[PDB]
């Protein structure tokens, strides 16, 4: 229960056993700190957080001192001021005079706490000078300047405890103690870039970003990452027309304050390979063209081609926003087509988990649900690639409580112990009828995590049948307080696509289209497009589909528009445009509105308010931002969508394979990024830099 | 626990608590091993009652200070971590915790180290500073940086390449480390310096005069008017 | 709600075709200080055509949006909403996110493990 | 020499004015516009103008590459870029460079290279 103490005269009540710095923070008292961080284990090595406690004779470390009832604490005594000056004096004596060349300058806690709590001038003029440190190479993402290191050990605690990358540590002793790997090893983890945020000083910096900006010259915009389906909340720092960097912001229910390396470093893909003017194919070459020319060409191809019903096929890629998908579907329906497909394998057919209830394709346990887990079954899913921050969440839960994790599918390099039950559907049948099935039956908060990659299999229904039967039986897995059935999407647009029903009709998957419209669709193959088909590509980068196209239309990227995205949780989130689109590119829903007017079927909304209206018409949860609400239809959905229609499906003998071959390049932006290509070569498994033994 | 507190325990239990209490004064009772080292005629290791006078301990176990009690500069009672005793306090001081604490030192591990008038106390304290710089684990900033700064200052004080006010600064420097660290190695590192300043300031002032007459005029940090940076190095100065 | 729009002298387009955002600054990920996170900022969403473009002479960034650098500070979300209504500004409120509290204990770094260690803590 | 314009016509420029600096032919930064691109994008304002009068500063990267490595005994070289002839503080902030790793190591401020020996 909560106990009560006094800090600087004020009365504060805090849960028993919490650290004194937590009570100080709760009571609105500011305490300087370096090594303490809310998300890392307490260290107490920097000594900046000293306070006086009447029982204590000497000042105590606030970050590590447990609160007690009736405690009397003073943060403002002359002894405390003196101690702050003493500690800052000792911290600055070997620190390098690097501020003009250091990337931390202007957003540096050492600078700021020197100004607030330190002496105005130093006393250290020794003629033997300062200690110097070797620099260390830990890969192409994190540049090191280790003279600046103040030995707070935040990087080590993050790399060990949170990301599960034990290669980082501290070697030597005393004055010669050094953070590093003791020999040339990459800091090899998809979460590595977070250490740049955690380093209080410029010791670990963003290597692609180096020297390009100072913090005071950056416009800051709160927006949403679209590199995966987690929907991490981010701050985009831009200057003028270009985006400089991407940093996490706190959302304790989504990414908590981390992002993965793709979300952080694929931003440089937004300034290269961009689509800036409409293109028209003439022979074997593209030619630049006006918007009027290109839209007219689309209209003439439609008149000539004359698609009937489902000969107009629409395909939505991994990165598109909901408004664009809604406009594309409305225009496609007004053309008489029901052929609105997704860009994934077998996305010509409808998904086998169904579209009727949201709880059939979502993470029904919230992301925060993973904190309560006692047993987890992973089915055809490698979270470390599909949702990196959620993988970190699973590891944190595993480290702090007993929890049993098993998986059916490819062997995965995991940051937590996993029980491999085999790679086949027969293995799943055995498991759910065996010991781990019993584990799930007995647990208080079980959850089964199904990957979006199983949906893309032909035999998908088989799997969704098996799981479904099990779920319909086990009350611990599905009851009125807890839904443990979870589908983990990998692409930021899939949950919203299913939300608006961007799904083909049964007869539409039979037809051979004469006209194909790709909306950010760069997973398409040669096979998926008929040769006679007239192909329109709408996007922001030139990767694959643009190469397949007859007419190319430049659209805005996610940093250039205020879009809606639905994450795996079913959470509807709204982004903010940092910059405008380059050149002659356009907001994508406006593109669709114009082209529908060229096609006769001119859509009924030309304004942003009207588009948000239409969205509310389609689904009321798309306009209710940052909210998660449970389904009342949890039992109906499982029977009606997973167990019902999937009886006839015959399971294949083919083993489950890894869904994403390369974590670093998955969509058009990441495949346009020089940083992602460098990192893909640098962090490969067969490279000794990534091999501890 | 220490090995001597554990090793005496069965004898204590056999012979009774009152008997062990009978040796040494109140609150300093029993018999401790007293290793004696340094500038005594005969170094030794032996056990004795607590509260024994220092003069008597020396004369009767170790053959006395090399040169006689006139030739004694100081004594460190207990190991290097405790502040050194000047010549005129050990004539009256008892080898307890209470008596040593009252004169602002301690028993420590009862490791006596005597220093006669032929040796340099400044060099000995400099060596202790070097030891503490080498033995810091490096976890906490006040110790990890302060021990190195203390060693640099003591290297300059050894030759006299420093200004007199810097002594006060050195004193303040020890207070940066004392009471601010995770463990008590930092306090141990601060204490011998403080004993040195308190007891032998004029020694340091004499060495400073010797340098200033001998070599030249020195600025804070040990710089001098001909000293500057050249092609990677500092030239124009001794560089302790 | 008094329509002070019509007495300020501002352009009509400001209360017709512009949207503002009302929010609190997020705690920066780079620093531990929270001094800038309590105020309620009001600022304008960007306009696509007028936001920023490259000058062909020297390379400076030109702009046609006269609000691009303006940011109002309010002591409460309610004061900001009141002001925005009094100016006829269409707005969106972004509710702030805060760190969920949990109990942290230094001693937890040394808890005895009865089975196989899940990881080696290093300090 | 001959640069093809967006018009499709030819711009002639003497070879020596296509060099990024008199002491260097190519760019030394990814964001740096080359002389050829500058003329292609700004030729209107270069017509009836004398290129030989335009500013042509020497590239500092080659000049610093010409300076010999300084060899140092210990683990740490110290640099401040001071002017020993003038009074006052005329160099850069005094920094310490670690030379334990193989090869030469550059001063962050002035580019002077140090090496252990
Ligand atoms: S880390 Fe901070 S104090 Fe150190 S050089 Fe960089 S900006 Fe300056
Ligand atoms: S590199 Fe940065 S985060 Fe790591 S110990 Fe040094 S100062 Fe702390
Ligand atoms: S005081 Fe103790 S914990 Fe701190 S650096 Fe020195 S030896 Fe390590
Ligand atoms: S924050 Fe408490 S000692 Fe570092
Ligand atoms: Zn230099």
């Amino acid at each position: 229960a909560e106990i009560e103490l006094t800090i600087d005269g004020h009365k504060v009540s805090i849960e028993a056993g919490s650290a004194l710095i937590q009570a100080c923070e709760k009571a609105g008292v500011t305490v300087p700190r370096y090594c303490y961080h809310d998300k890392l284990a307490i260290a107490g090595n920097c000594r900046m957080c000293l306070v006086d406690v009447e029982r204590a004779p000497k000042p105590v470390a606030s970050c590590a001192y447990p609160v007690a009832p009736g405690m009397v604490v003073r943060t403002d005594t002359e002894r405390v001021k003196q101690a702050r000056e003493n500690v800052m004096e000792m911290m600055l004596q070997n620190h390098p005079l690097d501020c003009p060349v250091c990337d931390q300058g202007g957003e540096c806690d050492l600078q700021d706490q020197s100004m607030r709590y330190g002496r105005d001038r130093g006393r250290f003029t020794e003629i033997t000078g300062k200690r110097s440190t070797e620099d260390k190479n830990i890969g192409p993402l994190v540049k090191t300047s280790m003279n600046r290191c103040i030995h707070c050990t935040r990087c080590v605690r993050f790399a060990n405890d949170i990301a599960g990358a034990p290669e980082l540590g501290s070697s030597g002793r005393g004055n010669d103690m050094q953070i590093g790997t003791y020999l040339e090893k990459n800091l090899n983890t998809e979460l590595s870039g977070n250490v740049i945020d955690l380093c209080p000083v410029g010791a670990l910096t963003n290597k692609p970003y180096a020297f390009r900006a100072r913090p005071w010259e950056l416009k800051k915009t709160e927006s949403i990452d679209v590199m995966d389906a987690v929907g991490s909340n981010i701050r985009i720092d831009s200057k003028g027309v270009e985006v400089m960097r991407v940093i996490p912001r706190v959302h304790e229910d989504v990414n908590e304050e981390w992002i993965n390396d793709k979300s952080r470093f694929a931003c440089d893909g937004l300034k290269t390979q961009r689509l800036t003017t409409p293109l028209i194919r003439v022979g074997d070459k593209f030619v630049n063209a006006t918007w009027d020319d290109a839209l007219s060409t689309i209209a003439k191809a439609y008149q000539q081609k004359a698609p009937k019903g489902d000969e107009f096929k629409a395909v939505a890629g991994a990165l598109v926003e909901v408004e664009s998908m809604v406009a594309l579907k409305d225009m496609t329906n007004a053309l008489g087509s029901e052929n609105t497909t997704t860009d994934t394998p077998n996305g010509n057919s409808a998904p086998a988990h169904g579209i009727t209830f949201r709880s059939n394709y979502l993470f029904n346990s919230s992301i925060a649900g993973i904190e309560d887990a006692d047993a987890i079954l992973l089915v055809g899913t490698n979270p470390r690639r599909e949702a990196a921050v959620m993988n970190a969440r699973i590891r944190k839960a595993w480290l702090r409580q007993e929890l049993e994790i098993a998986s059916v599918g490819p062997t995965l390099d995991a940051t937590f112990d996993v029980a491999e039950l085999g790679n086949t559907h027969a293995d799943l049948e055995k498991a759910l009828s065996g010991e781990f099935g019993e584990v799930l039956k007995n647990a208080k908060n079980p959850l089964i995590i199904v990957g979006s990659g199983i949906t893309d299999r032909e035999d998908a229904g088989a799997f969704f049948n098996t799981i479904g039967k099990f779920v319909e039986s086990t009350p611990s897995v599905l009851n009125e307080n807890w839904n443990g059935y979870n589908v983990l999407q990998r692409s930021a647009s899939r949950a919203g696509a299913y939300d608006i029903g961007f799904t083909p009709s049964d007869e539409a998957s039979k037809t051979t289209p004469k006209m194909v419209w790709l909306l950010g669709a760069d997973e398409v193959a040669a096979s998926d497009i008929p040769a006679d088909a007239f192909v329109v590509y709408q996007g922001h980068n030139g990767d694959v589909g643009a190469q397949f196209a007859d007419v190319v239309l430049p659209g805005a990227a996610y940093t250039e528009k205020a879009g809606t995205y639905v994450n795996t949780e079913g959470r509807s989130q709204i982004s903010r445009a940092a910059t405008g689109p380059p050149g002659g590119a356009r907001e994508d829903w406006k593109i669709l509105r114009a082209v529908s007017e060229y096609l006769g079927v001119a859509l009924p909304y030309e304004d942003a308010y009207e588009v948000r209206d239409r969205l509310a018409e389609i689904s009321p949860s798309l306009v209710r931002y940052d909210l998660v609400e449970p389904t009342v239809f949890g039992d109906v959905a499982v029977q009606h969508s997973l167990v019902g229609p999937n009886g006839s499906v015959t399971p294949s003998s083919a083993p489950l394979t890894e869904t994403i071959e390369n974590f670093y390049m998955t969509d058009s932006i990441s495949r346009s990024s020089p940083t992602m290509a460098k990192s893909s070569i640098a962090f490969n498994k067969d490279n000794k830099k990534n091999q501890a033994f | 626990t220490n090995v001597e507190t554990v090793a005496v325990a069965p004898t204590i239990l056999r012979r009774g608590g009152d008997w062990f209490a009978s040796f040494g004064r109140e609150r300093n009772s029993g018999t401790k091993l007293f290793c004696i080292s340094g500038n005594v005629n005969e170094p030794c290791t032996v056990e004795e009652e607590m509260s024994i006078p220092l003069r008597e301990l020396l004369e009767k176990h170790c053959g006395g200070i090399k040169g006689g009690w006139d030739n004694l500069l100081g004594v460190i009672p207990g190991g290097c971590s405790v502040p050194i005793l000047p010549k005129n306090i050990c004539e009256d001081v008892l080898m307890d915790f209470d008596a040593l604490k009252d004169v602002q030192s301690g028993l420590g591990t009862a490791a006596v180290i005597v220093i006669n008038k032929q040796q340099d106390v400044i060099r000995a304290i400099q060596r202790f500073a070097a030891f503490y710089k080498h033995e810091s684990c490096g976890q906490c900033t006040p110790c990890r940086e302060g021990t190195t700064w203390l060693l640099k200052a003591m290297d300059r004080f050894r030759t006299g390449q420093a200004k007199e006010r810097e002594i006060d600064m050195l004193y303040e420097l020890t207070k940066d480390i004392e009471g601010h660290t995770i463990c008590a190695l930092g306090d141990a590192a601060a204490w011998p310096i403080q004993g040195l300043i308190r007891n032998f300031r004029p020694e340091m002032e004499t060495r400073m005069k010797k340098f200033h007459d001998e070599v030249g005029a020195v600025s804070v940090g040990g710089w001098m008017k001909d000293a500057r940076v050249e092609k990677g190095k500092v030239v124009g100065a001794p560089l302790p | 709600v008094p329509a002070h729009e019509i007495v300020s002298g501002a352009p009509a387009e400001l209360s017709r075709n512009r949207v503002v955002r009302i929010y609190q600054q997020a705690k920066p990920a780079t620093q531990s200080g929270e001094y800038g996170t309590f105020a309620w900022r009001l600022d304008w969403d960007i306009v696509d055509v007028a936001n920023r473009w490259e000058n062909d002479l020297i390379g400076w960034q030109s702009s046609g949006d006269y609000m691009q650098a303006t940011q109002m500070k309010f002591t409460s979300k309610e004061s900001a909403i009141k002001f925005a209504n009094k100016q006829g500004w269409d707005f969106y409120i972004q509710e702030p996110h805060h760190r969920k509290f949990r109990v942290k204990q230094y001693a937890n770094n040394f808890v005895h493990s009865y089975g196989k260690l899940k990881h080696i803590r290093t300090k | 020499k001959s640069i093809i314009s967006y018009n499709g016509n030819t711009i002639e420029i003497p070879e020596e004015y296509t060099k990024q600096a008199p002491n260097r032919d190519s760019t030394w930064a990814p964001a740096q516009a080359s002389k050829t691109e500058i003329y292609k994008n700004n030729m209107v304002r270069f017509e009836q103008k004398d290129l030989s009068k335009q500013p042509m500063p020497y590239a500092g990267i080659e000049l610093i590459a010409q300076q010999p490595v300084r060899f140092v005994h210990g683990n740490t070289a110290v640099c401040d870029g001071a002017n020993h002839n003038g009074p006052g503080a005329q160099g850069h902030p005094k920094i310490f460079i670690n030379v334990d790793a193989p090869g030469s190591h550059a001063c962050q401020y002035c580019g002077t290279r140090y090496e252990k020996e």
